[PDB]
């Protein structure tokens, strides 16, 4: 058809148009600029607290935004918060299904997120006046397995799903405000803004998407990736990101410029990265691989500067404080460990 | 401890008391069996599961003889299978069942690849992956009446151009069976279990549950380390 | 007092002995602490035989220089008096760790009809380590009360002992002889219990071609046993005379017959003690086919 | 008759972002490298902490 | 929530009586218990306290090996027992209910009161003064004195502020000296440091009147302080 054949050109035009004025806005390298620099030396962590009591993998972490507590979700069936401090346990949440996949804190500390493989993302309201944890509400309209989720404030959450599409809720009434679309694969991993204004997206089609909360349309796409991604992470300043994926190589994506700036790999390394986390001041890039253990990289050189052994399966949660006073790190064999 | 206030041992014993109520709870999912089901959609793994009955993921749970089963049908999901698989090692059965009247018949979307191919396909994907290298597999073998019915109107030979047999019902079970069985690559780790599906759900049950005990005790010995 | 052309085969013996139990006690140590992380019961017990082993096969070597220059101490008692009760103490505690091994096992295999186990395999370490401290309380008394009396000679070093006039000595070793009375018989009678309940489970089936339930009720299970009985036993059954003739002097004809049939008796358990090892590889489907 | 809205939804997505402001690279960089060294002194990660202040002693 | 109490009524010098409480609305499983006292024309006085699960059980010195406390989670109830009871037992019993974990407030709720009557070291805890009479539309400040510092090596500073209004069973106000309560207005303020300790009230009403007690909770036992009234 004329019609098709005239879409298709101009889509052609369009990519070609895109990529020379991505490559026009190329003049150096972040590599040779940073050179002058003084390379910092090898970095020496040592545990401290093992979190102990889970009986199945452990899926997802995330860090409470006092710096103190943490939830922890495994295949066993029970959601557990740890007092990091001391080593005890708070609450023991017996979960509906036992496939979860996603868990996450609310920054106020008064409500859970939880979900993964069932469709129905559940919250979890910790301050009760009976003295027990019940749940408040139950999301349902998602077509695939449930990702990842995460708080906007005491009324607003985005979810990500397997059924390529991510969705803004509403707790109080239950429906979902925007839905942005696009992606051709599965959505793995999602990350927010620090003035919760944009969200990142990682998708299984080698694909990175920036979206917009106000607005609700797709505004970036970023590529070069070989693989499925399975992780994301926004630098401290948010003006980039890192992406993690499966061929044992991590990117960094600037939004400004809209092209690649580092890339970090080995010869060594032939496994895929499971999480990807910054640092308060944006210098170390920590990876968690299913190499059995955690790598640590500089961020302004590409260079390795430390190696996180201790844990005897995958590696599948990494989480940093708020402060930067430790790293939480968690895998299959259902331990957790405080590295500082 | 000395150092502690009259406020952090309170917490200790709470702390204490939840960890005694996790390892009481862990001790109880311990002594069930988890079967995964799978097949090729309209199988017939829905008259299957009505046999022995008491959105992504349909749970089953149901008891026989002092023993408790809970099942696991994903056929409702429609995503990548390589992304969630893993989060089934620990199952103790996978359920494969297999229809013995879609020989003749082909897929809806293209008629040049058979019905049995895709299936065949299906098991030789699911026998081979790297996480079930060591976890049992029950083929079920269903719609053998209707399949007894028609296969005089249509010889073997269309399905498989390289069969020369008798063209009746046992040896066209055999053969189909063999076929079946031939796909494991192993044959050392894990086994087949192929049963004809009747109209009593007594037998269905009774080979179900023979099946798994069977499983767990080669496992335990195995785990003792006399076998 | 004339020994002569009986050290040779001592010798033959224990040379071989050494070396063989030497590697297979270096080839299966770092299998149970190596490729292996959640470790079973079995597992624990396995590699604390081995640990046990380990200590008994350094001994060896002393008594092998004994025998080899010319039938001589050159060390002092001390030394002699300290090897010989490691060497026993060793060989004990293997024995006491291969008990609790088939009191184990009857009750996995007996008890798997129904339902799997629980978390209980945290016990073994308990006993371990209770069944080590005992030992090295026993060795110690033993070491302290064996210098009170001295009056010892820097030339009797492995040989038989006069007499037990002084009785103390062979009083304790009448305890251990009816200690290894009911483990034996606490083993056979798991070990048959074991095989006749297998057999029996791989009867009443015929549809598959299930073989694998029956090479371990059979040739698995009976042969531990037969060599255990056939080469534990007859130490133990000509220790009971000993004691009689370390309490009752006669001839010089039957102390020297007495003192070598002890000696060849001796010879046997080491040789069970360096077996030992080697019947886990083949036993164990998963470590042949990793080895 | 259906693919056509499909073509067009993703023409008008492909020129909607290929109408964005660019910069130089080596004006990120600099930026990226001016937080990193501000930044610097507050990161008890890179800077070992006295065991004085450590919660997790 | 609610908890409902009751076994009062006279009785002679030598006779031994059971009060009994049931609760209604909240896990009864998961709350210590305590029992309070306050004496006619006087102030409160703690008297024993359980453990979820029965696990610690502490008693008053006063009472100590006279006095039984007994936990039934089936039944959602609390039993005291007592023995032998002599002319100075004459008082209102409460049960209160605390839950012991990080962030938690305890002493919530106070129950209602139930009237005994009888027919015929340790920290100190002062209050500053004993009456202090105010109007409507200005600050009030009460102070209050421990005879031991109550700062832990943690930070922590185990001091608690009541109030009784008249005919109106005890409540609380602020916890830890510093973290204001559920349900009282922002007006209230608690501060100090070391052993003194201030409570602020600013734009008072009319029903805004009762006696304001500082309680310690740094070791066991706890004491209670003096009252401090306020007239309109
Ligand atoms: C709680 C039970 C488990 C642990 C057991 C520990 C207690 C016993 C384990 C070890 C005890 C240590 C040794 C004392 C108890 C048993 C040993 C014993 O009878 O005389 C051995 C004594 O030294 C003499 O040895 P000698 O080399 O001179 O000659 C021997 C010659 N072949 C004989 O045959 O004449």
């Amino acid at each position: 058809g004329s019609e098709l054949d005239q879409l298709r050109q101009e889509a052609e035009q369009l990519k070609n148009q895109i990529r020379d004025a991505r490559k026009a806005c190329a003049d150096a390298t972040l590599s040779q600029i940073t050179n002058n620099i003084d390379p910092v030396g090898r970095i020496q962590m040592r545990t401290r607290r093992t979190l102990r009591g889970h009986l199945a993998k452990i899926y997802a972490m995330h860090w409470g935004t006092d710096s103190r507590l943490l939830v922890s979700a495994s295949q066993d069936g029970k959601l557990i918060i740890w007092d990091s401090y001391t080593t005890n346990k708070v609450h023991a949440i017996p979960l509906r299904s036992s496939w979860v996949m996603t868990c996450a804190y609310a920054p106020s500390g008064n409500y859970v997120a939880c979900g993964g493989l069932d469709n129905i993302c559940s919250i979890y309201n910790l301050k009760t006046r009976e003295g027990n944890v019940r749940v408040s509400r139950e999301l349902a309209g998602h077509t695939g397995y449930l990702s990842c989720c995460r708080f906007l404030d005491d009324n607003q959450i985005v979810t990500s799903s397997g059924d390529t599409t991510c969705a803004l809720w509403d707790i109080e009434t239950g429906q979902q405000t925007t839905t942005f679309t696009g992606h051709t694969g599965d959505v793995m991993s999602l990350s927010l803004a620090p003035d919760t204004r944009l969200f990142v997206s990682g998708a299984c089609d080698a694909s990175a998407k920036l979206w917009d909360v106000r607005e609700g349309m797709c505004r970036q796409t970023f590529t070069g990736h070989e693989s499925d991604i399975n992780a994301i992470c926004f630098f401290p300043n948010g003006n980039a990101f890192a992406t993690g994926s499966d061929d044992a190589t991590c990117r960094l994506f600037d939004l400004r410029a809209d092209q690649e700036l580092m890339t970090y790999s080995h010869d060594n390394i032939i496994c895929g990265i499971t999480s990807v986390s910054f640092s308060k001041s944006g210098r170390l890039l920590l990876a968690g691989y299913d190499d059995f253990n955690c790598n640590v990289w500089d961020a302004l050189k590409a260079d390795r500067a430390g190696v996180l052994a201790g844990h005897d399966n995958r590696v599948s949660c990494l989480g940093v404080t708020d402060d930067g006073m430790a790293v939480a790190t968690g895998s299959w064999d259902s331990f957790l460990k405080i590295w500082n | 401890g000395c150092t502690l206030s009259a406020e952090d041992k309170a917490a200790v014993e709470r702390s204490k008391m939840i960890d005694r109520n996790l390892r009481e709870d862990g001790e109880k999912a311990a002594r069930e069996v988890k079967l995964l089901l799978l097949g090729a959609g309209e199988s017939g793994k829905s008259t299957i599961v009505k046999q022995m009955k008491i959105t992504g993921i349909v749970e089953t749970h149901f008891t026989f003889k002092d023993l408790h089963f809970k099942m696991f049908d994903v056929g409702g999901q429609r995503s990548e299978r390589k992304k969630w698989i893993h989060c089934f090692e620990g199952v103790t059965a996978i359920i494969f069942c297999v229809a013995l009247s879609d020989y003749d018949l082909v897929l809806a979307e293209d008629e040049e690849m058979n019905r049995m191919h895709e299936s065949m396909k299906l098991f030789d994907s699911i026998c081979n992956n790297k996480w079930f290298t060591d976890t049992s597999i029950i083929l079920f073998l269903n719609k053998k009446d209707l399949f007894e019915e028609k296969i005089k109107k249509s010889p073997l030979t269309i399905c498989y151009p390289e069969y020369a047999g008798s063209n009746t019902y046992e040896e066209a079970a055999a053969y189909i069976q063999c076929q079946f069985e031939d796909l494991n690559k192993r044959k050392d780790t894990k086994e087949i279990y192929t049963h004809f599906t009747c109209a009593t759900d007594t037998k269905n049950v009774q080979f179900v549950f023979d099946a798994v005990t069977d499983v767990i005790i080669k496992n335990n010995l195995k785990d003792c380390g006399l076998f | 007092m004339d020994e002569k052309l009986l050290s040779t085969v001592l010798t033959t013996s224990y040379s071989v002995i050494f070396i063989v139990g030497l590697v297979g006690n270096i080839i299966a140590l770092y299998v149970f602490l190596g490729i292996h992380r959640k470790r079973n019961s079995i597992q624990i017990y396995l590699l604390n035989v081995a640990i046990a082993d380990l200590l008994l096969i350094f001994c060896l070597p002393f008594r092998i220089m004994y025998h080899i220059n010319q039938n001589k101490w050159t060390l002092g008692v001390i030394l002699c008096k300290v090897v010989g009760t490691l060497f026993y103490m060793n060989m004990y505690i293997s024995i006491i760790l291969l008990g609790f091994i088939s009191l184990d096992r009857y009750i996995k295999i007996n008890r798997s009809i129904q339902q799997r186990k629980a978390i209980t395999t945290k016990q073994s370490i308990y006993v371990c380590c209770i069944v080590w401290m005992l030992a090295l309380g026993g060795f110690l008394t033993m070491i302290i009360l064996t210098l009170k009396k001295g009056g010892h000679n820097s030339t009797m070093c492995f040989h038989y002992r006069d007499k037990h006039n002084a009785k103390g000595e062979a009083i304790f070793n009448f305890i251990l002889v009816v200690m290894f009375w009911l483990i034996f018989l606490l083993i056979i009678l798991s070990y048959i219990k074991i095989g006749k309940n297998l057999l029996r489970i791989s009867k009443r089936r015929s549809k598959f071609p299930n073989s694998g339930k029956y090479a371990t009720t059979a040739r698995n299970s009976f042969i531990v046993l037969i060599i255990f009985t056939i080469c534990f036993v007859p130490y133990h059954a000509f220790r009971f005379i000993y004691i009689s003739s370390q309490l009752n002097v006669s001839s010089c004809y039957w102390k020297e017959i007495v003192h070598k049939t002890n000696e060849i008796m001796l010879v046997l358990s080491s040789f069970n003690s360096c077996l030992d090892p080697v019947m886990y590889f083949l036993m164990s489907s998963n470590i042949r086919k990793i080895m | 008759t259906a693919s056509i809205a499909q073509a067009r939804k993703l023409v008008e997505q492909l020129k909607m972002e290929a109408n964005i402001d660019r910069i130089k690279v080596s004006k990120a960089a600099a930026d990226l490298m001016a937080y990193c060294e501000a930044h610097a002194k507050e990161d008890p990660l890179l800077t070992p902490v006295p065991a004085s202040e450590n919660p997790f002693r | 929530v609610q908890l409902v109490e009751s076994g009062g009524g006279l009785v002679q010098p030598g006779g031994s009586r059971k009060l009994s409480c049931s609760a209604s609305g909240f896990a009864f499983s998961s709350f210590g218990m305590h029992w309070v006292r306050q004496a006619p024309e006087k102030g409160l006085e703690w008297v024993a306290y359980i453990s979820s699960g029965s696990g610690t059980i502490y008693y008053a010195d006063t009472v100590k090996g006279r006095f039984t406390i007994s936990r039934d989670d089936p039944k959602n109830t609390l039993f005291l027992q007592m023995t032998s009871l002599r002319s100075e037992d004459t008082a209102m019993y409460y049960c209160v209910r605390s839950i012991y974990y990080y962030g938690s407030s305890p002493f919530d709720f106070w129950g209602q009161g139930t009237t005994l009557t009888v027919s015929s070291s340790d920290i100190v805890m002062t209050q500053a003064t004993s009456s202090v009479p105010v109007t409507p539309g200005e600050s009030v400040s009460i102070s209050c004195r421990s005879s031991k510092s109550l700062l832990h090596s943690n930070g922590n500073t185990y001091l608690y502020w009541f109030l009784q209004r008249p005919g109106q069973s005890p409540q609380l106000l602020i916890y830890r000296m510093s973290n204001l309560a559920s349900g009282v207005p922002d007006r209230f303020s608690g501060s100090g440091s070391g052993t003194a300790f201030t409570l602020t009230i600013s734009r008072l009403e009319a029903e805004d009147v009762g006696v304001y007690y500082c309680m310690q909770h740094l070791e066991y036992p706890l004491t209670f302080g003096a009252g401090t009234k306020l007239e309109l």
